[PDB]
């Protein structure tokens, strides 16, 4: 179903709000790993 | 030295140029022999202070 | 005595392997390519045979053939023997011209004992021979393995068939939900992005080489069987693999000793590749099976066969659960080694060289 | 437009590895949205409270 | 055309791409390939390189 | 003088490094210094990390 | 892409920058964490056809 930031009338009814603001990152490297964010678009 | 300006890596052998998949043992052969990188394109990779 | 001579020629085949390809990942079966071997020397007579026995390190003046068969057979049979939790599927054969009657004396010896089922092989039209081999060892197994023969020139005499599929889970299987992905080194500059399973607050055996500059993890399966996970340092993989002997095996055994390591990163890789042993086996000491007088009078009794393809594809797969699935830091972001190993009996039934777990 | 899809992926399998599914026109709530909406501070109605 | 020789240069090698010598016969102009540098890598256990 | 900015700028970060506040004393600039990016790397067995 | 214009590397870790060898993993302390590349820097790293 329907995962990361979203807003609706109820958990059935939303739409999602990815990417998220530009303020934040959704896919990084860490120092061992690359970590993508629920917000994430490929 | 400022960090080097990579080219992108691909997932199987060089992005952006027309190779012969047969020659690689990489397993993007669904490519045909031409790819993308994996890692989108970003630039940011010389640095300066704050 | 079956077991170490097994050893050596398995390191004295995956020299030659890494001969033949320094950097290029290295996978395949010992014992598949052992049973292969034996099974083509059944078939063998005069000097044939004491050339391949000379391979794989025989000592023809104690151990004679016919016991070399015997615990052949034997260790098939307790293979055979083991229950759903870890099986080894070997399906090795030969392909007979079909211009020769073969002997059905040695097609009733092959299916009784070494398990291989050998048929005339329509090799006129090797195009359709392609098709029809490949559609033999699709058959055979469950899918594992496919387009195993890259090509067949035309007249060929006879082709040797060797395939295998392990299938087995760890003791303790890794969390997909903490497969992270990560870089794994090529070199000191050069990675790409692959996928490692972790784990964490666990113990296994564990060693570090510190006059060998390597490391040695020993993750056990659910069966009877384990592997070996050997890390060299940066730039130590060749002196690792110059060093590498079944006296180096033996002691890296005894001397695993359980250790509380935090953290354990394992590439998920799926090795498969297929490897054509013409030169390799002749650069090893089989060479008069190949040139047209290999004397193979238990084939069919005419001395009309000799070897021309010898063709092996080890697939095995390395991923959370097992194959298929649904303090002190080890990352493995470094080429390494792989061989997998019995606990009660050191016979290799697996060995990998993984350099680029992309590929 | 409602009648082309996303050339944008969304998660389909989470974890520490996750694998990326292409958007189709059928699923107009993961499109993705360039800007955000305003903000919200207690804006309930009177049967909260 | 390459005025700045920007594309590499392929004419001039003796190949038989030439305009024919009487002015009666029909001129096919040949398929521009060049060859370049590149890596050579072994294929396998044959030895075969290719670049 | 670094008109141009660019060395790394550490004035402002509350550091007891100001001038006295007293015209009878003596002031003793301090040593420049400066932090960094870099990669963190954990010391093997040992399970300690440094930049 | 052009090939990038890569720093040339160092015995260890890496060159013309200042670093703590205690933190690094090579043995190459000998010169005390100021380094030099191994292999001359070269350049004609771009290249152009003939």
């Amino acid at each position: 179903a329907l995962t990361g930031l979203s807003t609706g009338t109820s958990q059935n009814t939303r739409i999602s709000l990815r990417p998220g603001p530009v303020s934040q990152p959704y896919h990084h490297w860490d120092t061992d790993k690359y970590v993508t964010g629920i917000n994430a678009i490929s | 030295p400022q960090p080097g300006v990579y080219p992108p890596h691909a997932a199987g052998h060089l992005p952006y140029v027309l190779y012969d998949p047969t020659a690689t043992d990489a397993k993007q052969h669904h490519r045909h022999g031409y790819e993308k990188p994996e890692e989108l394109w970003t630039a940011k990779s010389r640095v300066h202070p704050l | 005595g079956l077991a170490s001579a097994n050893v050596d020629f398995a390191f004295s085949l995956y020299k030659q392997l890494v001969l033949k390809a320094p950097d290029k990942n290295v996978i395949f079966s010992p014992l598949s390519i052992s049973t292969a071997l034996a099974f083509l020397s059944l078939g063998a007579h005069n000097t044939t045979l004491t050339e391949i026995l000379k391979g794989l390190k025989f000592n023809l003046t104690e151990t004679s053939e016919a016991e070399i068969h015997q615990s052949f057979q034997h260790l098939l049979r307790t293979l055979n023997q083991s229950s759903d939790e870890l099986q080894l599927s070997m399906g090795n054969a030969m392909f007979v011209k079909e211009q020769l009657s073969l002997l059905d004396r040695f097609t009733e010896d092959a299916k009784r004992l070494y398990g291989s089922e050998a048929f005339a092989t329509d090799f006129q039209d090797s195009a359709a021979a392609k098709k029809l081999i490949n559609d033999y060892v699709k058959n055979g197994t469950r899918g594992k393995i496919t387009d195993l023969i890259k090509d067949l020139d035309s007249q060929t005499m006879m082709v040797l068939v060797n395939y295998i599929f392990f299938k087995a889970k760890w003791e303790m299987p890794f969390d997909p939900q903490d497969t992270h992905q990560s870089r794994f080194y090529l070199s000191k500059k050069k990675w790409v992005m692959v996928p490692m399973m972790s784990l964490h607050h666990l113990t296994i055996p564990y060693f570090r080489d510190e006059e060998l500059s390597c490391t040695v993890v020993e993750l056990k399966y659910t069966g009877n069987a384990s592997a070996l996970f050997i890390l060299p340092d940066q730039d130590k993989m060749e002196e690792v693999e110059a060093m590498l002997l079944p006296e180096t095996l033996k002691r890296w055994r005894d001397s695993l000793e359980f250790r509380e390591i935090g953290e354990l990163y394992l590439p998920k890789f799926s090795i498969s590749r297929d490897y054509n042993l013409n030169d390799i086996l002749l650069q090893l000491g089989i060479e008069e099976a190949f040139t047209s007088k290999a004397d193979l009078s238990g084939i069919t009794g005419a001395r009309n066969l000799a070897v021309s393809q010898v063709v092996h594809k080890a697939v095995l797969d390395v991923f959370e659960e097992g194959t298929e699935a649904s303090r002190t830091i080890v990352r493995f972001n470094r080429p390494f080694l792989m061989i997998i190993v019995p606990t009660d009996t050191q016979n290799i039934f697996f060995m990998s060289k993984v350099t680029n777990p992309k590929q | 437009n409602p009648l082309y899809g996303s050339r944008l992926g969304v998660p389909d399998t989470l974890g520490g590895d996750p694998k990326f599914r292409s958007l189709t026109h059928e699923d107009h709530a993961i499109q993705p949205q360039n800007f955000m909406p305003g903000p919200l501070v207690n804006s309930v109605s009177t049967k909260e409270g | 055309v390459d005025h700045e020789y920007k594309y590499p240069y392929v004419l001039g090698q003796g190949q038989d791409t030439l305009a024919p010598e009487l002015p009666i016969w029909v001129y096919f102009p040949p398929q521009y390939a060049y060859l370049t540098v590149g890596d050579v890598n072994t294929q396998g256990i044959s030895g075969d390189s290719k670049k």
